[PDB]
């Protein structure tokens, strides 16, 4: 229901994954609607998703 | 089958609105290598059948 | 680009209290004239009373077509040039979207002259989306959009040669 | 203010911070004090600072303010210093990172 930006700033509505996480790879759902609530612009965004990808 | 277990790795990274030009250079690296594995692939298989019946 | 449509985003009457007329330079002449400027962009300058007062301006997306967009900011050479085209004070020039962010004040130095110009003249664009707005505010050393184009688009090249 | 962390362990830590940009003087003014405002950052490789730019961007989620989102990894061993005035977001949590080349697939 979210994306990587609500994800890892955290979304209140994406709080499901937290805590201490591990995994292989991460799966994001095209027609996600929460994402980055107050608006702005996360600077790096693509090198960060990148950089977490690994 | 040897010689081809080499893997060419290649995931598309998301690119933003101001990086159209590095997305074009993705897309045309991947394209190119798709195009050149298939071409080498198909046309050996064609050759190696014809001097295997030959054979 | 496979076609474009030119059309007036901002038109002079759009920002109030400011002289819209005298934006013209030596440096960017016609074949006729040798004082004139962009014809997209429009050169903000002070009326006889001063202050350069707080500009605004608005556009709304309705239609479907992307909108390919150009503005600009101005960097004098000396504070004298800066008082006189435009006000006294902090001048800024900030302009946002639904996903756009800009944000420039003014960076007063002495470049070496080209065409007769020790001053300079920042240049941005950007594409506003379908459905998108855009505000732009500004104390001075705007650059105002005038002139913008509806694009539509399918994938191209660009040649360079005679 | 003024805030700071030392890197004892191994693991890199990904962080995040943001700038909020109101949209008049009247929001800053109310939210925050009055003067030059800055939100500014280091570490032993990474130099940050920000200053307010208020400006009336078009309203998204009942919104037109901003807040700028920046994201950086300190190092093992790297300290971070915060500093600001005013107009700061600040980082609560962190993830502590260890890592290993993977990807990232938008399917349903």
């Amino acid at each position: 229901d979210c994306t990587i930006e609500g994800w890892i700033l955290g979304n209140p509505k994406c709080d499901l994954l937290l805590g201490d996480q591990s995994w292989s790879y991460i799966v994001e759902r095209p027609n996600a609607q929460n994402g980055i609530c107050y608006p702005g612009v996360l600077n790096e965004l693509e090198e960060l998703k990148a950089f977490i990808g690994s | 089958i040897n010689k081809m277990n080499t893997q060419f790795e290649a995931v598309d990274h998301e690119f933003s609105n101001l990086e159209r030009r590095i997305g074009n250079l993705n897309k045309r690296m991947e394209d190119g290598f798709l195009d050149v594995w298939t071409y080498n692939a198909e046309l050996l298989v064609l050759l190696e059948n014809e001097r295997t019946l030959d054979l | 680009g496979e076609r474009v449509e030119r059309f007036e985003m901002f038109p002079k009457s759009t920002w109030a209290g400011v002289d819209t007329s005298r934006g013209v330079t030596n440096a960017c002449p016609s074949y006729t004239i040798d004082s004139s400027f962009y014809r997209n962009l429009v050169w903000i300058v002070k009326t006889d009373s001063a202050t350069y007062p707080v500009i605004k301006g608005t556009y709304n997306n309705t239609g479907t077509q992307p909108i390919l967009y150009f503005w600009g900011v101005h960097h004098p050479l000396d504070t004298t040039v800066q008082d006189n085209l435009y006000g006294s004070g902090d001048k800024y020039v900030r302009m946002g979207t639904e996903s756009m962010n800009f944000a420039k004040s003014p960076e007063i130095a002495a470049r070496p002259a080209v065409n007769g110009q020790r001053s300079r003249i920042d240049y941005y664009w950007s594409v506003l989306r379908p459905g998108e707005t855009l505000n732009v505010e500004s104390n001075g050393n705007l650059i105002a959009p005038w002139y913008a184009y509806k694009f539509v688009s399918k994938k191209g090249a660009v040649f360079k040669s005679d």
